[PDB]
């Protein structure tokens, strides 16, 4: 699987959820595939996707929320998982696009991410499913927190287009849709 | 006393959400935070945090939920979450009131606080983080000025605490 | 069991070992129990005892060294357990004295440490044991890396004297012993 | 070729242990580090790290084992490990050579590098951390100046890399 198909899969499974994407090529690819007001692109501050997501799911617990992490972003601030397992937000979804490298940087090898599903289940995640290349779909429980491990092959497509939204515009649209939904 | 007045003035002005990593000088604040009495009485949403950066990220996320949050921390932890402030809060204009424990402010503290103690204000000024020194005679007015500044700038402001509360 | 018993017990098991204690009450208790030249007290940089221990094991794989961590210090930079299980140091010993609170600052509630032994075994630790507060015995495989989870009761005694060695004196007392050792 | 000369000079001066996280501007240096034959020809051990703080920690540990280490990182990553410089390295006098990628030094980069790009030198000087801009015409001389300062002060010094290597 490539990142394009994985992002399209995640967007198809939850087309009515708010997403927080980590910095680098993941946010760029998400913005290029589908630009949504419910998408919060973190242009910088790597490793903060999951903390911001936990705060959002703390204030708005009923809303479904997806964190779009990579293997490098997940690993950099791994300890946050404990807090998530401690908070156990029922509608928190943790996606990890694992390509085994810092791709948005040049393809440098990351620390190998092993048995992510099991340790996710240990810290307090209600379910942690793994995805091999070619899985059409899967039915997931409506009660989280959840962890989705999608091992994606290195990209062959073009880098895409950088997100043109000013960070202030990103927070404006995100907050406005959050207020309009409830 | 001082911690009670600070927390009361913050709660009256709709600052109810808290993340932090403890320090010796901020013990009374964490007492009032972890008190089951104050959580139900003052409507206090406190989230334990493993690291200052995760605390700041969760605080920013809670701000994105339409709530006003402050963050407690030892000044040493500023060297752990600084990137966040320089790559998220001041870039996205996400304000979080910072209650920093100024360890080593007088140079007689433990050896681990020597550098940060004499260079805290210089660090904040070089990196353009605005701060206010806690006036222990009128702490409510100091945090009032801090809240005024963050509402004027939509960016975080720190309150520096060098004596025990 | 209190921290005194845990420290004395691990000292009895590994008398010729090198120690890297974390900042706070742990380093001071270790110093007051037994001031060893082979002890490296970290006065600051909370969550940085496991990194320096991993580096020491990297340069000196055959020498045995342990890391005295608390619940707070372990949770702060837990993310290093991945680097530990990736580098797989054979003589690395990981001690986590879980008192469930931030004792060195007033006993603040820490995020609950949950299923640490299983997570260690998943991230690449060769073994991981959990210790009951009643008995006194150490049984582990010779080859590591290994984690030792010890739940400790809140200290009944006073904190006692602080480390009098200056950081430079600690550095020299430790590095002289290491250089002569290997 | 410039990163090649830097790495070769470091290894000739017995700097053989490397940690850190990648940056786009340090692409060639990480390619040289993760090369198995460059590992064999120069006796290099590269410890890939999850974050800047753990990288600097394992580098300090490897220094304590009689080795001489350097740590590469993006300038943003400074905000994640500055504490361990002010609470450990500059306290215990444990010197690590720092290759910091000065992102946003020209003001026309991505928004995430704006603050650090403007204030990297101000932040480094605010906590008495010596830096040195890379001389792309004589990159070996910059490494030599850094190593001379490291020897003289037994404290970590940094070099600032603003162009691609
Ligand atoms: C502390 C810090 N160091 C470095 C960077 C630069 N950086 C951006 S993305 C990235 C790699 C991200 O890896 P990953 O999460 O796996 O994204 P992907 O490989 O899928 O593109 C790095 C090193 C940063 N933003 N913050
Ligand atoms: C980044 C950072 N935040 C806060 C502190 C202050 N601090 C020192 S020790 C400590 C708690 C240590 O907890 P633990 O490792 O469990 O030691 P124990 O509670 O068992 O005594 C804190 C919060 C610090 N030194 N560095
Ligand atoms: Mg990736
Ligand atoms: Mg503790």
């Amino acid at each position: 699987m490539n990142k394009h198909d994985a992002i399209q899969l995640i967007l198809g499974q939850f087309p009515s959820a708010y997403l927080v994407s980590t910095c680098g090529h993941i946010s760029r690819d998400l913005y290029n595939i589908n630009d949504r007001a419910r998408n919060f692109y973190m242009v910088g501050s790597m490793g903060m996707a999951a903390p911001v997501g936990l705060g959002l799911s703390t204030v708005y617990p009923d809303v479904p929320l997806v964190v779009l992490d990579g293997d490098g972003s997940f690993l950099m601030n791994m300890g946050i998982i404990t807090m998530i397992g401690h908070q156990k937000p029922k509608n928190f979804i943790h996606v990890v696009l694992d390509n085994g490298m810092h791709e948005s940087t040049g393809g440098q090898r990351t620390v190998p991410l092993v048995n992510v599903t099991d340790i996710a289940l240990q810290v307090g995640y209600e379910y942690a499913i793994e995805i091999n290349s070619g899985q059409k779909s899967f039915d997931l429980p409506n009660e989280g927190p959840g962890l989705i491990h999608i091992k994606v092959e290195p990209r062959s497509e073009k880098i895409g287009k950088r997100v043109h939204w000013t960070p202030q515009e990103i927070v404006q649209r995100f907050t406005n849709e959050l207020t309009l939904e409830n | 006393s001082t911690a009670e007045r600070m927390l009361s003035t913050l709660t009256e002005n709709n600052y109810t959400h808290f993340t932090g990593v403890p320090c010796s000088l901020l013990k009374g604040f964490f007492r009032l935070l972890e008190s089951k009495e104050a959580i139900e009485k003052q409507n206090i949403t406190f989230i334990p945090s493993i690291r200052e950066d995760s605390a700041l990220g969760v605080a920013s996320g809670m701000y994105l939920g339409g709530r006003k949050c402050v963050m407690l921390m030892q000044n040493s932890g500023l060297g752990y979450c600084l990137n966040v402030l320089t790559s998220f809060n001041f870039i996205y204009d996400i304000p979080i009131l910072l209650l920093i424990s100024w360890r080593g402010a007088y140079g007689n503290d433990a050896v681990e606080h020597d550098i940060i103690g004499e260079k805290l204000t210089d660090l904040l000024d070089s990196v353009d983080i605005p701060y206010k020194e806690l006036d222990y005679e009128n702490s409510e007015g100091t945090i009032l000025d801090a809240l005024f500044l963050i509402e004027k700038t939509n960016r975080p402001v720190a309150i520096l605490i060098k004596d025990e509360i």
